């Protein structure tokens, strides 16, 4: 987000590891896999943001782990990775893509120019993911709006003379 | 003088002038003095472009004796050596000469076997690699090296790794 991409590119990125596993990919071939989702062409998010948006916002995760099949299919063939991928200086993803905000085309510290990550990869976000079975409403209000469907008989008759909420 | 066997004499023992690589191909006294020159034989000393630049190969070809040794030719068709048989010598103007080198078995014949299986493996990676890409050049030469393994492979499978 704040460096003008979609998140697309983590599915593209997850799809091509889990579809290069498998398809029997070694490290060797799975290492030039995820290299060239890095390498690859990153989509803009301007789908998603008045007056540009439109329906690319629904396809774009679609068409981004069709890419990782894709690539997953190319490592197996047989192609050889980009190991600097990301660090590569002038030339890699960290400088060209990671580096500057896109409000204010400000450069990030040096220290910030890079992935940084609070915790390994285990089995955490599956286990803790978020279904939406509830009411249609942003993730941030669903509690406020089962907070007043609990309220809403409590307050049915007095509704004019409601003074502050 | 080349000492030979029966056989090369009759089909490709050849003097005087070579049209086409097909002539220099079966010309023994060619694939002599060649090597003798240059210490190698490969397809592209069969050019006429190679052939003129260098007249030494026909001065030699001119200075060669071809003999029959009955020894050569009777082994040539016995069944416990199947000789191929060439023994080579080079003499000089001033009388003095090298040895007379004979070589009675080729290298692809069963009796060096031990050398010639290296070069034979050799030669198949080359001919892989001009065709596949190195991983599968890897798979079909590591799957074809173990006896009891590619004798285990289904044939639907091992052509699998043969396709495009």
């Amino acid at each position: 987000n704040r460096v003008g991409l979609d998140h697309v590119l983590l599915v593209k990125v997850a799809s091509t590891a889990v579809c290069a596993k498998l398809m029997g990919a070694d490290r060797e071939q799975l290492l030039a896999a995820l290299s060239h989702a890095f390498v690859d062409g990153q989509a803009l998010r301007t789908y998603r943001h008045a007056p540009n948006a439109g329906s690319r916002k629904s396809w774009a995760a679609g068409d981004a782990t069709s890419r990782g099949v894709r690539l997953a299919d190319i490592a197996l063939r047989g192609e050889m990775g980009i190991p600097g991928v990301l660090s590569a200086p002038q030339w890699g993803f960290y400088d060209v893509l990671f580096s500057h905000t896109s409000k204010d085309l400000a450069t990030k510290p040096e220290d910030k120019r890079r992935f940084s990550f609070p915790q390994g990869y285990g089995s955490y976000v599956m286990e803790n993911v978020l279904f939406k079975i509830s009411f249609p409403a942003e993730f941030h209000a669903q509690t406020a709006a089962e907070a007043a469907v609990r309220l809403h008989p409590l307050v049915k008759d007095r509704l004019q003379r409601i003074s502050r909420i | 003088v080349i000492t030979t066997h029966e056989s090369a004499i009759r089909i490709i023992s050849k003097v005087g002038p070579l049209a086409n690589p097909a002539d220099r191909d079966h010309c023994l006294q060619y694939m002599t003095a060649v090597p003798l020159i240059f210490g190698d034989l490969v397809a592209e000393h069969y050019e006429d472009a190679f052939h003129a630049a260098h007249p030494l190969i026909d001065r030699l070809r001119e200075k060669m004796e071809i003999v029959e040794e009955p020894r050569y030719s009777r082994e040539y068709l016995e069944a416990d050596k199947r000789s191929i048989a060439n023994a080579v010598e080079v003499f000089f103007d001033d009388g003095s000469s090298t040895g007379q080198v004979a070589v009675e078995y080729p290298l692809g014949h069963r009796r060096r076997r031990a050398e010639g299986i290296p070069l034979l493996q050799e030669k198949f990676k080359a001919n892989l690699a001009t065709r596949f890409p190195p991983q599968r050049c890897q798979r079909i030469f590591d799957l074809c090296s173990h006896q009891a393994s590619l004798e285990a492979t289904p044939v639907n499978r091992f052509m699998d790794l043969l396709a495009i």
